[PDB]
């Protein structure tokens, strides 16, 4: 129920609208999405606790993703996050 | 598809279709032109024009069925005006 | 406009912002964090889906399927080494 | 809650068709 | 290539001295010849001769060297010999020609070969063989082939009828198309009412009682509509496997001149049937009627669904219970001008099944829905079930022998309440009590009802029970008689039925045994054999030919095998066992109608004498509750009538 | 009917197919019994924890989600 | 690749050892098949690497024991 | 109400009012409108049942004039009753004379 | 339209 398949469909149409997806693949994407989410969140939490912080911010996640993620994917994703939050905050 | 197939396609299309087959503005123009001959300056409800249109089409298609039956009775496929005239006379018109 | 559309993002910032509370990850969460999270989530899935779309397209299939995902995932060493312990159900070797 | 009780034949409606052998 | 020999005649002595009635991989059964090991030499498939050499060795060992083999076991060996050799001789007689072709030979001459199918045998064997033998062995088959080549009963000879349906009304004349016997008023009125229903345009149900003629009636009606209604386009008859030969036999006696086929067998068989039997100039299909089983529909769902069927007929139509059945799906992916559903009882269990049937006849036309449903008593449901009754009644035919033919003698039916053995009491308690140690001594509790029910029929359904029983006897293991006793004592029903069987043995009575449980029918098979009884078994495992010939022999009046043992799921349906006066049931199913069907297997047009029926019921065990629920289901039947 | 499936159910041809999928060229006839043992151990490891997950739900039935939890952590370590 | 009926009967046997009474979703059985196949194939690839390192075409049980020790333990 | 006393849906009071208003007769017996309403709504129930079946076969949620024309021409009794009656957005029963076809 | 930032090896999956 609390699932991303509609968002998967959005980005699927946004990335390869010529491709359908099996419900199996869609579920795998949902499992994948949940896995990466809990991975980054669990890390950022434990980093915040290590920093004695009761709050999580962009820096914590920006640090955590650079920890989790391969070097290119990291700086690309980091730039995407900073761009996005810049647009969000500038709005 | 072998020539004459177009006739069968048209037949099945228009029997499937319900919609008006004739240009509406020419029809409304013609009817008000005739009405002027009976009496000048009539205005029309558009719905009146639509009702007349429906009746006219229905009557014509009935006549065409009658003439097709005549034509097949003559053992020919081409409808001929004499077929219309016969059908009208048998209908007593 | 909605926080996602304000960021241009295609993911439920409200859900994840809620989930950051719902998972106890911290008793406080700062407004950029769910936005920044959503941005990287969108980026990550896009990279894999692009490769998987090529895999389906190369296999002459419109349907993306676990095989096509698995082929993509194992072909990028970074994704593969990132996902080295992920196992794909019905994803062949 | 209302039903016919006349005897009746079995009848079906079909608008559609195919040009099977007109090639 | 080598094909495996019909017979043998005169270890190194066995290899050198003897001679064998070979067959070859590309030559029909009539090409059998006597050949010898050195004359053939090494040839592809010689391991078959090795296998037959081993068989012949063990035959010599069993027939000649083993001193224990009893005279009746030698007689059973002689039966196996002569019965198989006669069936090989039947393979040596053609049954069908499929087509003719002239072909060039290596001498530059040419010969006319007929594609010949063979008796008891199918289109895997069937092959082009020179007509020179066909014309002398079966000129009747040549005549029939020339008919079947030329009937003009084929899809291209009939139109799309549905736009028009002329009336029909009941008639009082024997069908002139029919060669196979003599309809009475009830069969004819079957024909009549089906014709009237067709003439309303409709699809119908036949539910005059089980064994009352439906097969002959349905073939007579299909003949009538082919001839009367020009229904030359294909008709599909779907049939339970075991009865497919009888349906064929019906045609082959009742309208033998019709061009009709049965569709079965491996992909090769079905392919050769499709291309040679169905296709003309591959398409238009040579046959008027195809028999199939349910699963052979799924085997060619879209292929056969490509035919414009004019008629669907369905034996045991309760095989179609619900819309979601893969069969129900496939049959509604098919399109047909008419449907006719045959079963001597129209519903097994519940209103929803009948609703699915009537929807299959006339989809959505009947306002039958859960919103009014079978509360055990309710004025509204009782009103609506009588309303549905009167709505359907023009569309159902139903009668009993009580109506149809008082000449047919009635059935005695009785329950035999019997006590548990100590073994039964122990095991049943050990299901009521949860004793994992008792399970470990002989192992799942995950369906307690099934465990206790099968125990309640027999504790030997737990394999360690036979050991621990015969060891606590101690002598039980030691001899056939001690085994026989230690077995039969272990269930009170077994003791009672052994007494009754001994009485029938003195009577000379012929009897049918039924059970739900194949392992119990195995234990009983072993009991019969150690008791020296002559009998046949039937269950869903035995393939077509052996089961058929078993039924044939048991129906043969000289059959010394006076007992038939049957599964319910396979054996309880479709078949007539007119040689049997008596029927016994070890255990009723949840569904009573299956029990009525089993009764019908005895109870038939062909039954000469008043039948007797007995149900082995254990005292104070759940089957009484099963029986009451089955009776409630029968109350639903009594409500719809 | 004397044999027991739990060993026998995993059988020479299927093992051969797995090896071929694993790119193996040839195999000693001894290998199969090692792999059955290893398989039992591997299976034994996961299912025990799935049982304990099912215990903590106090349910009689074991779901794919319980399997996913046991298989998730155990698979990453192994 | 591996046969659901034998596989699930084995699975139920082992479960029966721990609980002695179970029910299973078919999805659970499927997941166990997928896991076991993936694990076994990986171990085969390892043991093949061992066999070729020992310059054999045949894999040997020693190669299984070694691979399992080095990776698994 | 009178309609409810009869168990009819149609407005017996309305039809009685019309029977007066239409000046069909100086006297209108009280049974007349009940009987008329009954047979009227029975007729409408019949043709509605047929139009519904036509909508089902066309696989449409809404009944539309085409379905009415199909039903009423297909029922010989109604077509006889309506041999000089026609409807907007109707249409001929789909049909071709066999001799015209190859 | 969801453009990809990384520059990566081209693959044929056919
Ligand atoms: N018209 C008939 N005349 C003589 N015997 C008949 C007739 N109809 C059926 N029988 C007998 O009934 C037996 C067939 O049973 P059948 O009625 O075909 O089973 P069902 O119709 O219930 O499937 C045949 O052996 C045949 O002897
Ligand atoms: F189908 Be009948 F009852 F044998
Ligand atoms: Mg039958």
């Amino acid at each position: 129920k609390e699932s991303y398949a509609i968002y998967v469909y959005k980005v699927l149409k946004q990335v390869h609208p010529d491709t359908g997806i099996s419900s199996k693949a869609m579920s795998i994407m949902n499992s994948f999405v949940n896995d990466v989410f809990e991975r980054i969140a669990g890390e950022a939490s434990r980093l915040a606790h290590y920093n004695k912080r009761s709050t999580i911010t962009s820096r914590e996640i920006q640090t955590a993703v650079r920890l989790l993620l391969p070097g290119e994917l990291a700086k690309h994703a980091v730039s995407e996050g900073t761009k996005a939050v810049t647009k969000y905050t500038s709005a | 598809y072998r020539p004459g197939t177009v006739a069968l396609r048209e037949i099945r299309r228009y029997q499937k279709s319900t919609e008006l087959l004739i240009r509406k503005l020419p029809f409304q123009r013609l009817v008000r032109e005739i009405a002027q001959d009976f009496k000048t300056d009539l205005r029309f409800q558009s719905s009146a024009v639509m009702a007349l249109q429906e009746a006219s089409e229905a009557y014509l298609v009935a006549l065409f069925e009658d003439t097709n039956l005549c034509a097949i009775h003559a053992k020919r496929v081409t409808i001929m005006p004499k077929d219309i005239q016969l059908a009208r006379r048998i209908r007593g018109e | 406009k909605t926080r996602s559309s304000r960021a241009g993002l295609q993911f439920p910032v409200g859900r994840v912002h809620r989930l950051l509370r719902k998972g106890n990850y911290a008793e406080r969460v700062g407004a950029g964090a769910p936005v920044y999270l959503a941005a990287v989530l969108e980026y990550l899935t896009a990279e894999i889906l692009e490769l998987a779309g090529n895999a389906a397209r190369d296999n002459k299939k419109t349907r993306i399927i676990p095989r096509h995902l698995q082929l993509a995932v194992r072909n990028d060493e970074e994704l593969n080494k990132l996902l080295g312990r992920v196992t794909i159900a019905q994803g062949g070797v | 809650t209302r039903f016919s009780n006349r005897q009746n034949k079995t009848v079906n409606y079909n608008i559609d068709y195919s040009d099977d052998d007109l090639l | 290539g080598i094909d495996i020999v019909i017979n043998h005649r005169l270890l190194n002595n066995c290899k050198e001295n003897y001679e064998f009635l070979i067959k070859w991989t590309d030559e029909s059964h009539l090409h059998n010849t006597w050949e010898t090991y050195e004359s053939i030499g090494q040839v592809r498939g010689l391991k078959r001769l090795d296998n037959y050499c081993k068989q012949f060795i063990i035959e010599d060992q069993q027939v000649r060297l083993d001193p224990y083999v009893t005279a009746e076991d030698i007689e059973i060996m002689d039966m196996e010999r002569e019965r198989r050799l006669d069936e090989f001789e039947e393979f040596h007689v053609p049954e069908r020609i499929i087509d003719s072709q002239r072909a060039s030979l290596e001498d530059g001459t040419s010969q006319l070969q007929y594609l010949v199918k063979w008796r008891r045998l199918n289109y895997d064997e069937a092959t082009w063989e020179n007509a020179t033998d066909i014309v002398k062995l079966a000129p009747e088959q040549v005549k029939h082939f020339q008919n079947r080549e030329n009937s003009k009963i084929l899809p291209q000879y009939s139109s799309n009828y549905t736009s028009q349906r002329p009336r029909f009304e009941k008639l009082s004349v024997q069908p002139p198309f029919i060669k196979g016997g003599e309809l009475r008023d009830f069969q004819l009125t079957g024909i009549n009412w089906m014709a009237f229903l067709w003439s309303k345009g409709d699809n119908g149900i036949l539910a005059d009682e089980m064994g009352l003629g439906k097969t002959v009636q349905t073939v007579a009606f299909i003949s009538w509509l082919i001839f009367a209604r020009r229904q030359n386009g294909p008709h599909i008859i779907v049939v339970p496997l075991s009865t497919m030969p009888a349906w064929l036999d019906t045609f082959e006696k009742w309208a033998p001149d019709l061009n009709c086929i049965c569709y079965m067998g491996n992909q090769k068989s079905r392919d050769t049937i499709r291309e040679y039997e169905f296709y003309t100039n591959p398409k238009t299909m040579k046959f008027n009627v195809l028999l199939t089983t349910y699963e052979y529909i799924l085997k060619d769902r879209a292929e056969l669904g490509s035919i414009k069927w004019q008629f669907m007929a369905v034996d045991e139509a309760h095989r179609l219970k619900n819309a979601e059945s893969s069969l129900y799906e496939s049959l509604n992916s098919f399109k047909v001008a008419n449907r006719m559903l045959i079963t001597g009882t129209p519903l097994q269990n519940n209103i929803k099944e009948l609703a699915a049937l009537v929807n299959f006849l006339m989809p959505g036309r009947f306002t039958i829905d859960q919103e009014i449903d079978f509360e055990n008593q309710d004025e509204e449901q009782e009103e609506y079930i009588h309303d549905l009754h009167r709505r359907i009644q023009p569309f159902i035919l139903r009668r009993l022998k009580k109506d149809v033919e008082k000449s047919l003698p009635s059935k005695t039916e009785r329950i035999l309440r019997v006590e548990l053995s100590d073994v039964q009491t122990e095991y049943y308690k050990n299901i009521l009590t949860k004793n994992y140690s008792a399970l470990t001594a002989g192992f799942s509790l995950l369906n307690i009802m099934n465990e206790l029910k099968k125990a309640s029929n027999h504790p030997y359904l737990f394999d360690n029970a036979e050991e621990r029983v015969l060891q606590k006897f101690g002598d039980g293991k030691m001899t056939r008689e001690n085994v026989l006793r230690g077995l039969i004592m272990s269930s009170g029903k077994m003791v009672l039925l052994d007494q009754l069987l001994t009485r029938l043995k003195k009577d000379g009575h012929r009897v049918l045994i039924f059970s739900q449980m194949v392992r119990m029918l195995d234990i009983l098979g072993d009991y019969l054999s150690i008791k020296g009884i002559n009998f046949q078994r039937l269950d869903g495992t035995v393939p077509s030919a052996q089961r058929r010939i078993s039924i044939d022999h048991f129906n043969s009046p000289d059959s010394n095998d006076f007992v038939f043992l049957l599964s319910t799921r396979a054996g309880g349906l479709g078949i007539n066992l007119m040689t049997a006066d008596t029927v016994v049931i070890f255990d009723s199913d949840w569904n009573p109608q299956a029990d009525l069907q089993a009764m019908a297997r005895a109870h038939r047009i062909g039954q000469k004498n008043h039948v007797m029926v007995y149900r082995l019921v254990s005292k104070d065990t759940v089957e009484e509750e099963v029986l009451e629920r089955a009776r409630k289901k029968m109350i639903l039947e009594y409500a719809i009538i | 009917k004397v044999l027991r499936d739990n060993i026998q159910g995993i059988t020479k041809p299927a093992i051969r197919r797995l090896a071929r999928r694993g790119g193996v060229k040839r195999i000693s006839g001894l290998i199969y019994e090692e792999t059955r043992g290893v398989l039992k151990v591997f299976l034994e490891n996961v299912i025990r924890d799935a049982v304990t997950y099912t215990e903590h739900a106090k349910r009689k039935t074991v779901t794919a989600m319980d399997v996913v939890y046991a298989l998730k952590r155990q698979g990453r370590t192994l």
